[PDB]
């Protein structure tokens, strides 16, 4: 997490950094519980903006 | 919606359409097919990740 963590600030805004930092999840999963994550599909829609499946 | 090619495995895909409606049509070979009016604005479709 603590590569995840800073890789999404780096690749949000500080408005969409600061939305994400207050997760910290820490003690809720701590170390006893883990998250997976995949993505099944991408499609653009427009200027700037997307939807992730 | 999903598609398949005739067999090739098929695939799950996505569409988003925009679109509108320009009333009937003033066409025989139209209206017989569209008659009321049914238009895409805008079209789009992408693979579904399973």
């Amino acid at each position: 997490i603590q590569m995840n963590y800073d890789t999404t600030a780096l690749l949000s805004a500080p408005a969409v950094q600061q939305d994400y930092y207050k997760l910290f999840r820490d003690r809720v999963l701590g170390n006893k519980a883990r998250i997976t994550v995949r993505v099944r599909s991408i499609q653009p829609n427009g200027r700037g903006q997307a939807t992730v499946r | 919606f999903t598609t398949q090619q005739h067999v090739e495995a098929p695939q799950h895909q996505i569409a988003t359409i925009g679109y509108t409606y320009i009333g009937a049509p003033m066409r025989s070979s139209d209206r017989l097919l569209n008659p009321l009016g049914f238009q895409v604005t805008s079209y789009r479709a992408d693979p579904e990740i399973l």
